[PDB]
């Protein structure tokens, strides 16, 4: 996440958490973060996922 | 995608993953899609499920 965060400044489209999937493809956008979402929460109404 | 959507079995079903607590069958967690999870994280999942 860290490495992530400064990715954010040097690129264009930087693919973010891209070492997840050894070149595949990109999971996570970018106001996750800024939302803070800890993970995919429960699907009961869920809320404390954010 | 489509042309193995109306063709084939197992192509028309999305798998998930949930978590279970002993002393209760509420959800503690359920993923899938948008995984958002460290490398380490998906890694488990991989091998417990094989």
């Amino acid at each position: 996440t860290l490495v992530d965060a400064l990715m954010t400044l040097l690129c264009a489209n930087p693919r973010y958490n891209l070492a997840s999937t050894g070149g595949h493809e990109s999971d996570r956008d970018l106001i996750s973060y800024v939302r803070g979402v800890s993970g995919p929460g429960d699907g009961g109404e869920g809320q404390s996922h954010i | 995608l489509g042309a193995k959507a109306l063709l084939d079995p197992r192509f028309r079903l999305e798998f998930a993953v949930s978590v279970m607590d002993r002393q209760s069958g509420n959800v503690i967690e359920s993923r899938t899609g948008s995984q958002g999870g460290s490398g380490g994280e998906k890694e488990i999942i991989a091998s417990y499920v094989l």
